[PDB]
């Protein structure tokens, strides 16, 4: 058997490779504003630490839609029982509790493959596929990473009078002050267009749904970002709780697959995944420190307003007194 | 000329990056490979390989103990490749 073989032979290497570390090691961000190399430094050191939820909740998702069945409901319910929580502190109860479940359900579900219509029985798990585990167990080294990490916290590192460092991104004397502006101020009017094409791509009843988020944001966006972090993060949790009906809805009513007219066509039994990832995104970027000086600037160009108005009617005025005087002009020539 | 010297600094400087990042990712790349086979086909031999990691994975204070058990749980594929 080559397979097992070179199971052995990675699992050797693991230790190996410890081995020669510990012999290399024997023998032989404050910076992260300065320029993009040192800020990209800073996620490969810090990635899991800042947006580990986050990762975890898509590759939840990414399981979601990858099975499709009646075991991976619970994954859905419990992924929904961790959102209506969305505060981190408390996950930090949840969390561990979130680990025994997974490690409790998973050793079920890995023991009932070895071991009442065929379709059914294929929907659901009883005497059975399973290859697709691997996303499950994926999401299980996932959430055990951010489990070790979040206990951890790094607390050495951590990485309203002044606290923002160099909030000033909309002057852009540097090249991270433009890219930290594009992610900071114009990406709203990016999710914005995600959420649209994820409900006119999927053309079943849940977009229309999408189509309706999307026409409500576009005409008030520009005054929600006005508002506070409070009505902000208020809406949005609502968006993205939404958002997860949907796809869960979407898992429930896989079921109409294996029992199988306009009910069909009206449900049409990825894009419904991209929008939940640009969601958490905005969401970690709007409660984030660097996004307090844009909604500064905007409140700032909302009470600047009145201004140009007054302006452009000057120039109005001036283009008029000019060409008045060109007329008066020419027909004094020609009298 | 020079560019012997900046051969080996990029040399130098992969090698402690490939290093760091060894001792940073390994820990947890270890068990694909084994979940991995688990999955490409289940059998009882494969379950205790799969559940060790799983278990070892949540908790970091077995994560020593199933590297050291990794060996044992190998054993087994010189039994399958007999039979």
């Amino acid at each position: 058997i080559q397979n097992h073989l070179q199971i052995l032979l990675l699992l050797v290497f693991e230790a190996v490779v410890y081995r020669r570390q510990e012999h290399y090691r024997r023998q032989h961000r404050q910076r992260l504003d300065q320029d993009l190399l040192s800020c990209l430094k800073y996620f490969i050191n810090f990635f899991f630490y800042k947006f580990g939820l986050e990762i975890c909740f898509l590759m939840a998702v990414n399981v979601i839609g990858q099975r499709m069945n009646f075991m991976v409901i619970l994954h859905g319910c419990w992924l929904v029982a961790i959102l209506t929580r969305r505060r981190r502190e408390a996950i930090a109860r949840l969390w561990p509790n979130y680990c025994l479940f997974l490690t409790l359900f998973l050793l079920y579900q890995y023991l009932l493959c070895l071991g009442m219509n065929s379709a059914l029985i294929k929907w659901l798990y009883l005497p059975p596929n399973s290859t697709n585990l691997i996303s499950d167990f994926l999401l299980l080294l996932c959430a055990s990473q951010q489990w070790q990490v979040f206990s951890a916290e790094r607390t050495e590192e951590w990485q309203r009078g002044e606290p923002n460092p160099i909030p000033n991104f909309i002057h852009c004397r540097s090249y991270l002050d433009m890219l930290k502006v594009a992610v900071f101020r114009y990406l709203f009017w990016l999710v914005l267009v995600v959420v649209f094409v994820a409900g006119a791509t999927r053309i079943s009843i849940f977009g229309l749904g999408y189509l309706l988020a999307c026409f409500y944001l576009l005409l008030f966006g520009t005054t929600l970002l006005q508002k506070d972090t409070r009505a902000q993060l208020v809406l949005w949790d609502c968006l993205i709780l939404y958002n997860v009906t949907v796809i869960i809805s979407k898992n429930m009513l896989s079921l109409l697959s294996c029992v199988f007219c306009w009910v069909i066509q009206l449900f049409s039994l990825i894009w419904d995944s991209i929008c939940f990832f640009f969601l958490l995104l905005q969401r970690r970027i709007f409660l984030s420190h660097y996004f307090l000086h844009v909604s500064a600037d905007l409140k700032a160009t909302a009470l600047q307003a009145s201004r140009g108005f007054a302006l452009y009617n000057a120039a109005n005025l001036k283009s008029i007194n000019f060409h008045r005087q060109i007329e008066e002009k020419s027909l004094a020539q020609l009298k | 000329l020079d560019l012997a010297a900046s051969f080996s600094a990029v040399l130098t400087r992969i090698q402690v990056f490939v290093r760091r990042l060894l001792e940073l990712h390994v820990f947890k790349l270890v068990a694909l490979y084994t979940v991995w086979v688990a999955l490409k086909e289940v059998s009882v031999m494969n379950l205790l390989l799969v559940v060790l990691w799983a278990f070892a994975l949540p908790y970091p204070r077995f994560r020593p103990m199933a590297s050291c058990l990794s060996t044992v749980w190998t054993c087994i594929i010189i039994v399958c490749k007999m039979l």
